[PDB]
């Protein structure tokens, strides 16, 4: 009955698209620590009142593995890692000839009394200096042990940021105007699909930039069951991330007590290295519970019986790899810990203060994380105390080759990606473009 | 009723509250304070590039309402007839059944041809008739 | 609501030049106009003149042209709105008809009109000499001893000319005190008293000292309530 | 009457000239020409970051007038009644006495509750009544 | 040399004037700089003729 075009503005309709996002962070230490590597001096602040508007009757299909927010977090951290330490001391002329012996006692550690040539405050005058460093930082070449540093090969090394916290804080992501982040606060997920109770947020969860392999440290813990993130599962070959229901607390210490040794490379520039270890020679010492973990594993083996066929043979340890890839490599208090994933996969089971559990702990200072073929970073030692106050927020698994059928499908931790580490955080997120213009016909028109 | 708090609800209840969907659309919970001594960091570049894309999505539709005589309000009708070939459903039927959500997926196709026709009957014809009709 | 500070108790003989001042406080003195008025003994208030503190505009009565000439100063800002200023009034060749109360008024914005007034300046244009108040304390009242409450005060015999400010223990005892209406005698001199109703069961451990002040005769005479009772009221 | 040349003068004389306060507000004596061979200097970064904050202050209020039917002009009234509890002074009284300066410091508090009410009676109710009232 | 201690030294700009010229400050759109062309100042306070 006389249909006429009517123009409507502010129509609540979205279109699936990806845009450039930005920071949202609360005031941390404020006085003492002012700029940590991620937040820096000037980070976009967060609002104490987020848009918690839940949309009934909306079953929007979320893409877990094909989310474009994950790739944004990947590029932001590395670009920031290259930026950070740029104005700092270049260790380009530091790499020289290295002659050494072992310790004063025949192995009763993993440190070597090295000697070398370093250009002092004056360029013309050269001084032979002795300094400490951890194992794997140097590689052999030749009565006296004659070797070289691992950096010269691969990349130009620079000294890392002084008094800058290399520990994460809640970094929320804010989408710009005319765009919204769809929040998925749904109970279960089958590796991407249609949801139940889709929400609309302009500010995301307190996502901490996780810097680790094997185990996940911060973040979302979806309750009552362990969530299986499936990028891909039918084919063993692809990586599988698993969200935990309840947190498994993990202590990390380093009873290696080190002093401060500063040697100037040319004019102004100051290089800080490991001084002297006060006390007995000992491993880092992370520590974990025996029974708590067993209890968490209890539902892991039970869930895999439902996902994978029957009770087929399924156990083994991290296969091959370099130190950083196959070990639980993580930042704690400053230094990088390389603890073992062997006592975990030691349990073979089919049918569905605290205890002393530790792993083969090793320290490393030469670190060009995510394979920095341009700018390499030297981790500075931390004088004294080493504490943890961290968590287990998930894990990363792998395949069992390409076996046809069979009864043997042994699974181990072989997840070699940093993107999948934030896929246990951005699983519930999907950016959309808002279309406020709407055209709908109805019995009404305009006149003169 | 909340930002997009009417998207779930039918077109009739969606047209009931559509001002909030445009209110929190620009400076709501995303604007903020917008606070080494330099602002050329990774967060500074990301916020200003997003600001350009923020206005771009508003101005594209803002220009259209301005060239339709619908600029003055949220909801304003036009002197454009509906060609039955585009949609065959009853006016009252989509308003309590189909919802804006599916409805946008129906028009999006002829949407550019609709915008082309909306410009002439309501502005290129109606406002151009005024030139002679204003003084008589 | 703004408070005005009106300078008082100034007066002199006929023909002489009278200077009356007023301090403005807690408002924007600049854009707010200032009005001046006086009232005679015949209950007929004569509107003197209107003055502006921001611009040089003025409107004055013909009877107050050659005799009355006014002046104003620059505003002293306290905040972005509040300011402090003052207005002076000079009158020459005064008569006994000019004798009366002179008031200062705060402007409104139909803006020329006032809004708030000051305390009051009772100007006495008389050729007669100034007399100092004869302060005398009064004996206990003829009331009762039940509870203690009973009247007691002071009496001011003769002085010339009004106004006279009288308080108790220098701005301490203000409640339960009545100010008696000061009226002229047969000789042409004013007279007043003060009555205080305080719980006095028996004379002892209480403040009976008052305060008396004047401008043309500066007074200091302060006498306390008589212990040697001359009345039955403070007995039974 | 000059940029802010009516701020000193009372509300009545301030409402008399308020177009100049919006005229020189954007491209007046701050726009300019906007003229080693590179423009990435300290002055180039400072001018473009200030340009973002320049439009932000205009668009925030520009969107509000657009969702009130007041977009078409400088001064336009609404169908919203004044709750006496907000201000108890006479209409004519603040216009020649209080001035816009102090007046903004009086409303600023309920200003967000005022904006919330201004959206519904004049647009969410008035323009939504048109849907049925336009054709009869 | 005194530099080696403290900082990395670089050679300064050639044929570039290290002498000042009038640098006025312009505030952006929707903002204004309040000019105080008042005679006296007592170390911050309320002014007379704000421009
Ligand atoms: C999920 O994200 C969270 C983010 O909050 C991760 O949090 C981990 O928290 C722990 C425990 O706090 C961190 O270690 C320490 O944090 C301390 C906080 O110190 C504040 O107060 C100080 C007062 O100083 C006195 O007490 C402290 C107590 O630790 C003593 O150490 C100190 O000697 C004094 O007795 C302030 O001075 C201080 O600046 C803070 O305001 C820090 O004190 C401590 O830092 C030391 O070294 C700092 C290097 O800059 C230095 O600035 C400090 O002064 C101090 O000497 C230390 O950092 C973990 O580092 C932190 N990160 C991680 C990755 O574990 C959480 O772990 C993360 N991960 C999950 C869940 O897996
Ligand atoms: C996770 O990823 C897997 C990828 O494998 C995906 O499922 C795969 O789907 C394809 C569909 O074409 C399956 O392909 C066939 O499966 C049958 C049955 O076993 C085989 O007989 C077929 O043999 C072919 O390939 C051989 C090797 O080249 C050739 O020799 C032969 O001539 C045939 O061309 C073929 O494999 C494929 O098997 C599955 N993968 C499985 C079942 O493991 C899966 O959808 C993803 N899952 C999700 C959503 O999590
Ligand atoms: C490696 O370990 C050796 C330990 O043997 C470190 O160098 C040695 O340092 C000691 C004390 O610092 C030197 O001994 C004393 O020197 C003083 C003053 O010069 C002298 O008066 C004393 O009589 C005594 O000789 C010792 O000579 C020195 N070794 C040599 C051969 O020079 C070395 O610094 C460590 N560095 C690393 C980590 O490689
Ligand atoms: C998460 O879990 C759900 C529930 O199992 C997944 O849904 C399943 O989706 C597949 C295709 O993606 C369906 O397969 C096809 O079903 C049709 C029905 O006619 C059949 O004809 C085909 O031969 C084929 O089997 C499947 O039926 C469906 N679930 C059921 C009821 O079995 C969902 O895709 C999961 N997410 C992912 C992608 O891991
Ligand atoms: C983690 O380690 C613990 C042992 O330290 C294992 O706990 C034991 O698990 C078994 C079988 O899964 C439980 O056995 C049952 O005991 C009940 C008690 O009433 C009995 O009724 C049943 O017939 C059965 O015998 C046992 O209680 C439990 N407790 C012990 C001995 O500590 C646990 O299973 C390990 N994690 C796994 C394999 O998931
Ligand atoms: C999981 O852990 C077990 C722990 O014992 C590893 O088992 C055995 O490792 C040996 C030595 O690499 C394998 O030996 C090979 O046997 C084949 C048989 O034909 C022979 O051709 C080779 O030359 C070699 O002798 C042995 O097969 C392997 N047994 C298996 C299949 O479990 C096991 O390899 C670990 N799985 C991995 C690699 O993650
Ligand atoms: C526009 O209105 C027209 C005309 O009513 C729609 O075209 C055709 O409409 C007939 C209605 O009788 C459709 O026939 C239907 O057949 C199905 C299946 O056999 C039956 O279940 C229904 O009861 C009805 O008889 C016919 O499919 C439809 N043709 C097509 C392919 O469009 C027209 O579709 C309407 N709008 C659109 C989407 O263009
Ligand atoms: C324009 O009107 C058409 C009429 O239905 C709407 O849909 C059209 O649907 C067909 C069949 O689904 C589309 O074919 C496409 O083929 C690609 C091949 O890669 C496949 O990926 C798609 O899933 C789909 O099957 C066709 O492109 C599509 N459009 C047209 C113009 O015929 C369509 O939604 C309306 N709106 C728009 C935005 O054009
Ligand atoms: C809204 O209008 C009302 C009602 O007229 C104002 O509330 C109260 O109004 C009375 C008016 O008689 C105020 O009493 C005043 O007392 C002062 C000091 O004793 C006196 O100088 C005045 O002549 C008057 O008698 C009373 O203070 C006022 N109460 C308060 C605290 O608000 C009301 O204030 C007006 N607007 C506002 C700001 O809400
Ligand atoms: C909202 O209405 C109130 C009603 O008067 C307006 O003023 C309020 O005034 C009180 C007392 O001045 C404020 O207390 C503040 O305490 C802080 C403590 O640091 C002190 O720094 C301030 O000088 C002040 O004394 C109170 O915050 C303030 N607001 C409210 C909501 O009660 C106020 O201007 C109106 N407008 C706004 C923007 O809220
Ligand atoms: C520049 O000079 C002016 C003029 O002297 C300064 O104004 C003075 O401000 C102080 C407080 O900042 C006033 O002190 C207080 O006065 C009250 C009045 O009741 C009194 O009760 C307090 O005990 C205290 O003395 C001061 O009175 C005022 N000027 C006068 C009339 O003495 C202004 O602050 C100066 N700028 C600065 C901050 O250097
Ligand atoms: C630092 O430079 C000195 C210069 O004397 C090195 O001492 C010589 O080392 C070479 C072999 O590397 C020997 O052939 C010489 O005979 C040494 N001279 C002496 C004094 O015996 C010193 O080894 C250099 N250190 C490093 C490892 O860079
Ligand atoms: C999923 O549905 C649930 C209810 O079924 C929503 O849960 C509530 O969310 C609000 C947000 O403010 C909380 O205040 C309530 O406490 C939550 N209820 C509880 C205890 O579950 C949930 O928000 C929905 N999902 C999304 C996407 O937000
Ligand atoms: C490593 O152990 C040593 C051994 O006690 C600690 O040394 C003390 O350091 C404080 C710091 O001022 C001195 O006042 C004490 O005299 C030291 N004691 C001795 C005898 O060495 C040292 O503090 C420990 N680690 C760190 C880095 O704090
Ligand atoms: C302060 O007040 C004075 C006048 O009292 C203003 O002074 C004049 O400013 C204009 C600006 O164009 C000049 O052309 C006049 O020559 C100035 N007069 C003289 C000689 O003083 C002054 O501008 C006011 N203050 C401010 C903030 O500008
Ligand atoms: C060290 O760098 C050289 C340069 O080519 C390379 O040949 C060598 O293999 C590297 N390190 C190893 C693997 O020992
Ligand atoms: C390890 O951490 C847990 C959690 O605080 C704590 O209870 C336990 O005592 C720690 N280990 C030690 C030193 O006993
Ligand atoms: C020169 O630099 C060195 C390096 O530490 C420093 O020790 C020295 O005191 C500096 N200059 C002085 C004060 O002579």
């Amino acid at each position: 009955a006389k249909k006429w075009v009517t123009v409507y503005y502010g129509v609540p309709v979205w279109k699936e698209a990806t845009t450039t996002l930005f920071c949202a962070s609360d005031a941390k230490a404020y006085d003492t620590e002012v700029h940590n590597v991620w937040a820096t001096h000037a980070c976009v602040p967060t609002d104490p009142n987020p848009q918690e508007i839940v949309l009934g009757n909306v079953t929007e299909n979320f893409n877990m593995w094909k989310n474009n927010m994950v790739e944004q977090m990947h590029e932001d951290i590395i670009s920031l890692w290259d930026q950070s330490l740029k104005p700092c001391v270049k260790l380009t002329p530091l790499c020289v000839t290295l002659n050494c012996n072992n310790v004063n006692t025949n192995n009763t550690g993993e440190m070597k009394n090295c000697s070398f040539n370093v250009t002092t405050s004056i360029r013309d005058k050269i001084k032979k200096e002795y300094a400490l460093f951890y194992k794997l930082d140097v590689v052999p070449l030749e009565n006296i042990t004659n070797y070289r540093l691992i950096n010269c090969n691969t990349s130009v090394i620079t000294q890392a940021c002084p008094k800058v916290s290399f520990e994460p804080i809640p970094i929320h992501y804010c989408a710009p105007a005319g765009f919204a982040i769809l929040k998925c606060n749904s109970k279960t997920f089958n590796g991407s699909g249609p949801c139940t109770n889709v929400s609309t947020v302009q500010c995301t969860h307190g996502i901490r930039p996780v810097v680790s392999t094997q185990l996940l440290l911060n973040g979302s813990l979806a309750e009552e069951e362990i969530v299986i993130r499936s990028e891909n599962i039918t084919d063993n070959a692809k990586t599988i991330i698993v969200q935990l229901n309840e947190a498994v607390e993990i202590n990390c210490t380093r009873p290696n007590n080190n002093t401060r040794k500063s040697i100037h490379i040319g004019p102004g520039r100051a290089f800080y290295a490991t001084g002297d270890i006060i006390g007995n020679i000992r491993q880092a010492h992370c520590n974990i519970s025996k029974a708590r973990w067993n209890e968490t594993l209890g539902q892991i083996v039970a869930k895999l019986e439902e996902q994978f066929p029957n009770k087929t043979i399924i156990f083994n340890h991290s296969s091959g790899g370099d130190p950083e890839i196959v070990t639980h490599s993580f930042n704690c208090g400053g230094e990088f810990f390389y603890c073992n994933t062997t006592p975990l996969f030691n349990s073979t089971w089919n049918n569905t203060g605290e205890q002393n559990i530790t792993l083969q702990c090793r320290i490393k200072q030469i670190i060009n994380m995510w394979q920095g073929v341009g700018k390499a970073m030297y981790a500075p030692p931390i004088r004294g105390q080493i504490r943890c106050s961290s968590n287990i927020t998930g894990l990363l698994l792998t395949r069992d080759g390409g076996r046809d059928q069979n009864g043997t499908e042994t699974f181990r931790p072989g997840g070699g990606n940093m993107r999948d580490n934030w896929r246990s955080e951005l699983y519930k997120y999907k950016v959309v473009k808002i279309e406020p213009l709407g055209i709908a016909p109805t019995a009404c028109k305009r006149r003169v | 009723l909340g930002f997009l708090g009417a998207a779930g609800s039918t077109m009739g209840a969606a047209s009931m509250a559509l001002t909030v969907q445009a209110r929190l659309l620009l400076s709501g919970i995303v604007q903020q304070q917008n606070n080494h001594m330099l602002q050329l960091t990774v967060w500074g570049i990301k916020q200003l590039q997003a600001r350009v894309l923020a206005v771009e999505r508003y101005l594209r539709d803002q220009q259209l309402l301005g060239i339709w005589g619908c600029s003055g309000k949220i909801i304003c009708c036009t002197n454009v007839p509906w060609n039955d070939s585009w949609s065959n459903k009853t006016i009252n039927e989509i308003w309590d059944n189909m919802t804006w959500m599916q409805w946008e997926k129906e028009i999006d196709n002829y949407t550019q041809h609709i915008y082309t026709l909306l410009e002439v009957s309501q502005i290129q014809q109606e406002k151009n008739e005024q030139e002679l009709l204003e003084l008589d | 609501e703004g408070q005005l500070v009106q300078s008082g108790a100034e007066l002199k003989k006929p023909g002489a030049s009278v200077k009356i001042s007023c301090k403005t406080s807690g408002y924007r003195f600049n854009f707010y106009h200032i009005n001046w008025i006086r009232q005679t003994a015949g209950r007929g208030p004569e509107w003197m003149g209107w003055i502006s503190p921001y611009s040089g505009d003025k409107n004055l009565a013909p009877a107050f042209q050659d005799r009355v000439i006014m002046t104003t100063d620059t505003e002293v800002p306290v905040t972005s709105f509040t300011s402090t200023g003052a207005a002076y009034m000079e009158i020459r060749n005064l008569k006994f008809d000019d004798t009366g109360t002179y008031f200062c008024a705060k402007g409104l914005l139909s803006t020329w009109l006032p809004y708030l007034w000051g305390q009051g300046t009772l100007l006495t244009v008389s050729s007669a000499s100034t007399k100092g108040p004869s302060v005398f304390p009064l004996a206990p009242s003829s009331k009762s001893t039940s509870g203690g409450t009973a009247a007691l005060g002071c009496l001011v015999k003769d002085y010339f000319p009004e106004p006279v400010t009288v308080s108790w223990n220098s701005g301490a005892l203000t409640s339960g005190v009545h100010t008696f209406p000061a009226v002229l005698q047969s000789s042409g001199l004013y007279s007043l008293s003060s009555v205080v109703t305080v719980p006095s069961s028996s004379l002892g451990t209480q403040t009976y000292i008052c305060n008396v002040n004047h401008k043309p005769s500066n007074t200091k005479v302060d006498k306390r309530v008589e212990p040697k009772s001359c009345d039955k009221g403070l007995e039974v």
